[PDB]
């Protein structure tokens, strides 16, 4: 599957991703970002659901996997001072 | 004696190409012309400089193009209006005139993707940057986003250079934000006084599943109609299917902005097969105002609100149709396209504009002048009827009252309007006039137009007339200028004019002749006419289904989209749910709204003629200056009078 | 639904064209329509309606519809039990399925409902989301509204304003609070006066005629009127087009004045008359202000200056008058002989400084003579008495930057009622003295003493012209034209507003200028 | 706190002392600007100090970029031309790494790939998408405030505000009559400073040649060299507390000078990518 953003957005991460033999998608996570937040867009890893559209300072996002799947990583991430989200990217 | 003339538009624009026409009457041999443009005042720098030679083989003509430079001399904002020192030298004779300059660089159109947004979403918006010819250009544009209180929240300074005149932008909505009508304002960096805006609403909502169209049987309401006002309620789903349920419909009156509701008119009708009928009776309406006279309701409007509820009780939709005016006559007469100046002894052409009470044009309506009844013109699809009356050679003001002779209707229900036309003041009472009459039909690109020149003068000086001079005004610029010959004895000559795509939406046509009769004085008589073209695209852009119809597609299915447009064109797209237009059908970008902005920025005010020869040019938006002393009046206002 | 596709094209040759809306209808035969509200309160039991539509022509459906379990909601669907019922839907009809839920946690939660039909391979599922807003009423409190102005409210140029934390003793347990801080600049609109109306200045277009001094009485109200009308932009209300008729009258008096120029590069009333110091210097004052309208030769203007420096300048800097002019009405305040050495030296020194930027290369003794003439005015400035001599010697010292100390205090306190420097005697000299001191107030860039001075010159309504009005028309419309060019529309806005919060480590600094004023700079903080 | 910062001093015959700065990139090379030196300046008259040491280190050669030409636009009326304003300083003595002297990492190397926790298959185009994206990028530079070094956090206008930043070069001295504004601003440039979105501190004349550093995950990566500015807000008395709004500063993008940097540092064990 391939990714392509709307007008006025910059695509970072792998634009072309491939499902491998280990049940995981290749490359990095595709993110469409406009560059309007203090932190960058944490994006949506494939299989997750992100709750939180504001990417300002002191904001938070929560992640949930699908049915029968186990979250690895941080369920909640928080934008810190300096432009770096707390925790780690889920999968 | 040789005569040298110069014609320039009324207002010149920054960074744009304007056209300049040079002539030399009663001359033989070549005349070298050196034209130099300076700023006002004092002549500090040369803004433009062009040269040409007037050959008698071209009948002493030569169109010259220049451009106001983008220099920082027009930097002061306290100056309000800007002027230039325009100067042309015909060999040894210098002719000059001060011309008004506007700071405007073009037009700016703002497209949004939706008309209403929730908190937490993101607003996508494009900005199209074009000049005065509706062609793309690269400038610096300042962009503002305002709250309902009118305070700008986010400011930017972008450039449309190397982007093909399309500026994609975005803005996120916070979760906690003020509801109401937000605003997006934008302007050019060189013209900050000319601001262009588009609104959008912010509301907490969910999308409905069906629309309700509230349309009455007529687009008005007659007072003495004993049947009342019948209103049809149409309710269908978004996907085309029809709606079963129940509706709640209530009428009301509106006087200005103070609304007075009518609780006596509450009805509950079932909606079967997506249709329903409801009637407001006249006895209920006359009992609500407590008015024994029925003639005082003329002027007020009526508004209907409907609320349809499904049989499952899962969704309901409120809809409203307002501005249904109560009138004695179903037609209105406006002389807004008709000239206010006539010529004695010559036929006068009236451009009658007939409207429905909601503003739409009327089809097939007889129009005859009261007190004459000779010509009974019928309305076209654009609502225009063509009349003509014979006039007496007198300088009395002409009071014309025009009525309608529509059948299936009495004379008390007919419309009327009276205007006053002032006589054209001649030069020296020589009674030399010139009339311009044109076949009024819907003009489309590709057709040819027959323009007629009628000359009324004495026979002692008609042999000196050998040529006419016509000029085309379109979108505040000069488009084409030429000559039209005349032999002695010909009272009428016809110019065939080809109609291209560049005359859209309308154009004005001026003409003049020049001669010396009796005493050695140069006489100039002129006339103008405004002709509307079919408001369509300059190019073309159609979007249809690339897949050969098939059936109605399934959610998740791929489809092919056929995009049909001009070559080398950047096409931008948007796909909107039609459940958005149920809540807000305002602020849609259409082609007809674009031509409404271009037509309201023209430098010509009066739709035809003037009080004298110099009043024709200033009311059509032109400047004239000659070597014999005849000029036009100054213009210090960027807008029209009143 | 139905999608309405709008398209806009952009060709470089054809231009713009917005397409007609093209409609694509998307529909299925069996589907669920999940109708959800915009927000539900946490722990409030609400009922949602899942409508199942059957658009088949003549086939009734037996459907088993089931609601999926979510831990964020409390319904009858659990982890070890399915909430599924089987219903029968007649053809060309719909059936509403009621479902009760209780949301358990704030945020954006998810609801999914699936269904499938009996003995056929048709199924559908809908997964939409709804906001779980926590319990309570949304409220806002204003913590502080403080007006920011350093130097006024502050000290030394800085202003410190401390903000206390909010109350929030009535807050809902386990809810988020957000504090918004707003910065807003206030626009100012100061200075500027109404210029003298051009309808009152019709009588100043005078054709000059006469001898060497009668030419200058006619040249003066025509040169100074074009200089005043070009800066105030009142050619529309004057009538326009008459500028060219007045530009030819300026070239008429320039030609007649050179006919009385002596071979010593000086000017007199006649060619057999001895050269004059005042008439040569007043020619320099008019000709240097007339370089913006027509052409001015370099060999006559600097030669008049070179005759004023090498021949008629003592090494003290004092300019002595050899032969005075015949018309004593054109000299103005110089007719009164009180301090002739301080008023005539100040009259020529303004003419040397208004021609300083013109004759710097030809006459190399001009930066020397300006230094020589400016030192004589500085010594005896503390001994002047008449209000005209203080005004004429204050503008000759301000163009170099030497009106400071005890000399600057004597210049401002001579004004009676702080609006006029009138002498006890001669109305024409008091009208001229207010305009000499106004030109010194605009060279110092002291805009505080200016608006009472300009308001007195406009309320007097002196429109120039007449006998003895040569200096009185030349100076009032020179100072009032200098006023309209040096007038600001606003005072400075430049606010170095830095915000230190104890929750962070960096200072949040904004600079609010005039163009970026009226623009809120929101900084949100969820910590109180 | 800033071990990589070099202080460069050039003594000229009665012209004065040129106080520039640089960045320690290896054991032998110090990266700085090119307009601090000319062809007439000899190596005995150029002294570089690092680590706060009182002594001056002696140099071997100053390597200019081959495209640098400051007077190459005097025909067009432009006195200055700061395109490709980078230079390397090869020292005479090897630098010993300790607690006060350490290098600064550079774009498109092996150590930069592990410092961002990227896979080793990361290309040089993938790293340019990481350090300089199309947004407003948080960065910092090093300045000298009263004989003491301090950091000034700025924002890199690389997104939609890149257009508003670059058009403010018309107000620079000598550039007041330049026709095309893109003639003096090549794509080898980055833009910092201004009022939107914040009030960034501006670079002084003494901070010229310094590094434009990006702090990400407690590590410091240099992405640019300080070149020139439109408005001189520093007068060696304080910082002029009323700056204008168009006071922008320009830098040299290190992603555009990579084939010259890879050639001159090929024997330095930096491990540039292919
Ligand atoms: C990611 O992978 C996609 C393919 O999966 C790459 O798309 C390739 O893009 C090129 C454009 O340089 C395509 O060439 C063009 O194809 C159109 C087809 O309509 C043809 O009309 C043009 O004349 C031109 O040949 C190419 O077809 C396309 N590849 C495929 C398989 O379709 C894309 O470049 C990759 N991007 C990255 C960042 O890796
Ligand atoms: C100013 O005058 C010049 C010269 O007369 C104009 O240039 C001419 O422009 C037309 C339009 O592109 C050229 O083609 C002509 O088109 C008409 C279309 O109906 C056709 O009937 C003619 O036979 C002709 O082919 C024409 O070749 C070109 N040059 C000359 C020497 O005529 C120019 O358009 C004028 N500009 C304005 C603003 O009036
Ligand atoms: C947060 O504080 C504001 C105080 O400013 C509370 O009142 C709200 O104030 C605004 C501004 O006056 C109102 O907007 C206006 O409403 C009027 C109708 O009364 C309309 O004509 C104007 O065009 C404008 O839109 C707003 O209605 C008002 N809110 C109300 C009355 O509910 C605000 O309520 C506070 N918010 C919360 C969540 O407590």
């Amino acid at each position: 599957i391939s990714f392509h953003c709307y007008d006025g957005y910059t695509l970072r991460g792998s634009a072309n991703r491939t499902c491998q033999v280990n049940g995981r998608w290749s490359g990095q996570t595709a993110i469409c970002d406009n560059g309007a937040g203090y932190c960058s867009n944490p994006g949506i890893p494939i299989g997750t659901r992100k709750v939180g559209s504001q990417y300002r300072l002191e904001d938070s996002v929560t992640y949930h996997c699908s049915r029968g799947l186990t979250l690895r990583g941080s369920q909640r991430r928080t934008c810190q001072e300096g432009g770096s989200w707390s925790g780690t990217e889920p999968s | 004696s040789p005569m040298y003339s110069i014609i320039t538009p009324n207002i010149l624009r920054l960074e744009s190409e304007e056209t300049m026409v040079l002539e030399a009457h009663d001359a033989q041999g070549d005349v070298p012309v050196t034209v130099t443009v300076h700023d006002f005042p004092g002549k500090k720098l040369v803004l433009s400089s062009e040269k040409t030679v007037l050959t008698p083989a071209t009948n002493h003509m030569g169109n010259v193009t220049f451009t106001i430079p983008a220099n920082r001399e027009f930097k002061s904002e306290k100056g309000r209006n800007k002027f230039v020192t325009v100067q042309a030298t015909f060999g040894t004779q210098v002719v000059e005139k001060v011309v008004l300059v506007s700071l405007q660089s073009g037009y700016l159109f703002i497209q949004t993707d939706k008309t209403i947004y929730t908190p937490g979403s993101t607003v996508l918006y494009r900005i199209f940057t074009v000049n005065h010819k509706l062609l793309p250009v690269g400038r610096t544009v300042m962009v503002n986003i305002e709250n309902p209180e009118g305070i700008p929240v986010k400011q930017d300074s972008l450039s449309s250079q190397n982007q093909l005149g399309v500026l994609p932008l975005s803005w996120d909505i916070p979760e906690l934000v003020n509801m109401g009508q937000w605003k997006i304002r934008a302007y050019y960096e060189n013209s900050p006084q000319q601001v262009f805006s588009t609104e959008f609403e912010v509301k907490e909502y969910v999308l409905p599943s069906f629309e309700v169209i509230v349309e009455p049987t007529e687009k008005f309401y007659y007072i003495y109609n004993e049947k009342g006002l019948e209103v049809t309620i149409t309710a269908r789903f978004l996907y085309g299917k029809k709606v079963e349920g129940t509706a709640f419909v209530i009428f009301g009156i509106q006087d200005g902005e103070q609304r007075i509701s009518l609780p006596e008119s509450l009805k509950r009708i079932p909606i079967e097969d997506g249709s329903g009928e409801v009637v407001l009776s006249r006895k209920v309406l006359l009992d609500g105002v407590q008015n024994p006279r029925a003639e005082d309701l003329v002027g007020k409007s009526l508004y209907v609100s409907a609320t349809v509820i499904l049989h499952s009780g899962s969704d309901m939709v409120q809809a409203e149709r307002s501005g249904i005016p109560i009138v004695t006559s179903p037609y209105q007469i406006h002389f807004t396209k008709t000239p206010k100046y006539f010529k004695p002894g010559m036929p006068f052409d009236l451009m009658v504009f007939v409207t429905n009470p909601d503003g739409s044009p009327a089809y097939r309506v007889p129009v005859a002048v009261q007190g004459e009844d000779t010509v009974q013109s019928l309305t076209q699809g654009d609502g225009v009827a063509k009349l003509s009356i014979n006039t007496h050679p007198s300088q009395k003001p002409l009071s014309i009252t025009v009525r309608t002779k529509k059948q299936e209707l009495s004379e008390a229900e007919q419309a009327t309007r009276t205007m006053q036309a002032l006589p054209y003041s001649t030069v020296g009472n020589s009674n030399n006039y010139l009339h311009l009459s044109v076949l009024r039909t819907e003009l489309r690109p590709g057709e040819t137009l027959n323009v007629n020149f009628l000359l009324r003068m004495d026979r002692a000086h008609e042999a000196k007339i050998r040529y006419y001079t016509y000029l085309i005004m379109n979108k505040g610029r000069l488009l084409k200028a030429g000559r039209q010959v005349r032999e002695p004895g010909q009272d009428l000559v016809v110019l065939p004019l080809s109609i291209t795509t560049d005359f859209i939406p309308s154009f004005r046509l001026v003409a003049y002749y020049t001669l010396i009769g009796a005493s050695g004085q140069r006489e100039v008589v002129a006339d103008s006419v405004w002709v509307d073209v079919k408001d369509s695209c300059v190019g073309s852009l159609v979007v249809k289904s690339g897949q050969s119809e098939d059936r109605q597609p399934v959610p998740g299915q791929q489809m092919t989209l056929k995009i049909e447009g001009d070559h080398g064109a950047r096409v931008v797209l948007v796909a909107v749910d039609k459940g958005v237009f149920v809540l807000n059908k305002k602020n849609k970008l259409t082609q007809s709204k674009i031509w409404d902005v271009v037509e309201k920025a023209d430098i010509g005010c009066t739709p035809g003629s003037g009080k004298d020869y110099a009043g024709v040019f200033s009311d059509a938006g032109l400047t004239f200056t000659s070597s014999s002393g005849q000029q036009t009046a100054q213009r210090a206002e960027l807008q029209c009078p009143q | 639904t139905t999608w309405e596709i709008l398209a806009v094209s952009m060709s470089d040759k054809k231009g713009i064209c917005v397409a007609d809306p093209f409609e694509v209808t998307v529909m299925q035969d069996f589907f669920i329509d999940l109708r959800l509200p915009y927000s539900v309160v946490r722990n409030e039991q609400v009922e949602i309606r899942a409508v199942l539509y059957n658009y088949r022509q003549n086939q009734e459906l037996k459907v088993r519809v089931e609601l999926l379990h979510n831990p964020a909601f409390c319904s009858l669907a659990t982890t070890k039990r399915r909430h599924q019922q089987t219903v029968t839907i007649p053809p060309k009809s719909s059936l509403s399925v009621p479902y009760v839920i209780v949301p358990l946690k704030t945020g954006l939660q998810e609801v999914e409902v699936k269904a499938a039909v009996y003995h056929h391979f048709i199924s559908d599922g809908v997964r939409k989301s709804l906001k779980v807003v926590p319990e309570g009423i949304r409220m806002n409190k204003t913590v502080a509204v403080r007006t920011l102005d350093p130097e006024r409210l502050g000290r030394e140029g800085v202003q410190k304003e401390d903000i206390p934390p909010a109350d929030l003793s009535d807050q809902v347990p386990d809810t988020e609070s957000e504090t918004r801080i707003l910065l807003q600049g206030t626009p100012v609109a100061q200075m500027t006066e109404d210029a003298v109306d051009a309808e009152r200045l019709k009588h100043l277009i005078v054709t000059p005629s006469g001898c060497g001094e009668e030419n200058m009485i006619g040249m003066t109200p025509t040169v100074i009127a074009v200089h005043y009308l070009d800066e105030t932009e009142q050619w529309e209300k004057f009538g326009l087009e008459k500028r060219q008729g007045a530009l030819e009258l300026i070239k008429k008096g320039y030609t007649q004045q050179l006919a009385f120029r002596q071979p010593s590069s000086a000017f007199a009333a006649f060619v057999k008359r001895a050269p004059s110091t005042w008439l040569t210097a007043y020619v320099v004052k008019v000709f240097s202000l007339a370089v913006n309208l027509i052409a001015i030769d370099s060999q006559v203007l600097c030669g008049a200056v070179k005759w004023l420096i090498l021949e008629k300048q003592k090494p003290d800097g004092v300019f002595q008058e050899d032969a005075p002019v015949i018309h004593q009405e054109m000299i103005g305040g110089l007719r009164n002989n009180n301090e002739k050495d301080m008023a005539l030296t100040a009259f020529v020194l303004i003419s040397l400084q208004e021609a300083k930027d013109i004759c710097e290369e030809q006459v190399n003794s001009l930066p020397g003579s300006i230094t020589k003439a400016g030192d004589f005015l500085e010594a005896n400035y503390m001994n002047l008495q008449r209000s005209y001599t203080v005004a004429i010697a204050g503008y000759a010292l301000a163009q170099m930057g030497r009106l400071k100390g005890p000399l600057l205090n004597k210049f401002l306190t001579t004004a009676k009622d702080k609006n006029r420097w009138e002498d006890p005697g001669k109305q024409l000299y008091n009208v001229e003295a207010t305009s000499y001191a106004l030109l010194a107030l605009l060279q110092l860039k002291d805009f505080d003493f200016v608006p009472p001075v300009v308001r007195w010159l406009n309320e007097q309504r002196y429109y120039g012209g007449g006998y003895g009005s040569t200096q009185a028309t030349f100076m009032v419309f020179q100072a009032l034209a200098q006023y309209q060019k040096d007038a600001p529309d606003h005072q400075e806005l430049n606010l170095d507003v830095s915000l230190q919060l104890p929750s962070r480590s960096s200072k949040i600094t904004h600079r609010i200028h005039w163009e970026s004023a009226s623009l809120l700079r929101s900084e949100e903080t969820k910590e109180n | 706190k800033q071990p990589w910062q070099a202080k460069i001093s050039v003594i000229r015959p009665s012209k004065g002392h040129e106080s520039c700065m640089g960045a320690v990139v290896s054991e032998y090379f110090v990266l700085t600007a090119a307009h601090c030196f000319t062809v007439d300046d000899k190596e005995h008259s150029i002294k570089v100090s690092v680590g706060g040491e009182k002594r001056d280190l002696e140099i071997e050669v100053v390597l200019f970029h081959p495209n640098y030409n400051i007077n190459g636009k005097k025909e067009a009326g432009i006195p200055e031309f700061y395109d490709y304003d980078v230079a390397l300083i090869k020292l005479k003595n090897k630098l010993k790494y300790g607690q006060t002297i350490r290098p600064i990492c550079l774009p498109c190397t092996e150590g930069t790939t592990r410092a961002l926790r990227l896979p080793p298959t990361t290309t040089c185009q993938q790293q340019k998408e990481e350090l300089l994206p199309a947004q407003d990028i948080k960065a910092l530079f090093v300045s000298e405030e009263e004989k003491k070094l301090t950091r000034k956090e700025v924002y890199i206008k690389n997104g939609d505000k890149k257009g508003s930043c670059e058009r403010d070069a018309q107000y620079a001295p000598g550039y007041d009559k330049v026709k095309d504004i893109s003639e003096v601003v090549t794509p080898r440039f980055l833009c910092t400073g201004g009022v939107s979105p914040y009030a960034d501190p501006n670079t002084c004349r003494g901070d010229s040649g310094g590094p434009l550093i990006v702090h990400k995950r407690s590590r410091f990566i240099q992405v640019g060299v300080i070149s020139w500015g439109v408005v001189d807000v520093c007068k060696n008395q304080k910082r002029q507390k009323q700056v204008p709004a168009h006071a922008r500063d320009f830098h040299i993008n290190l992603f555009q000078v990579l084939p010259w940097l890879k050639e001159k540092l090929q024997d330095e064990d930096l491990g540039f990518l292919a």
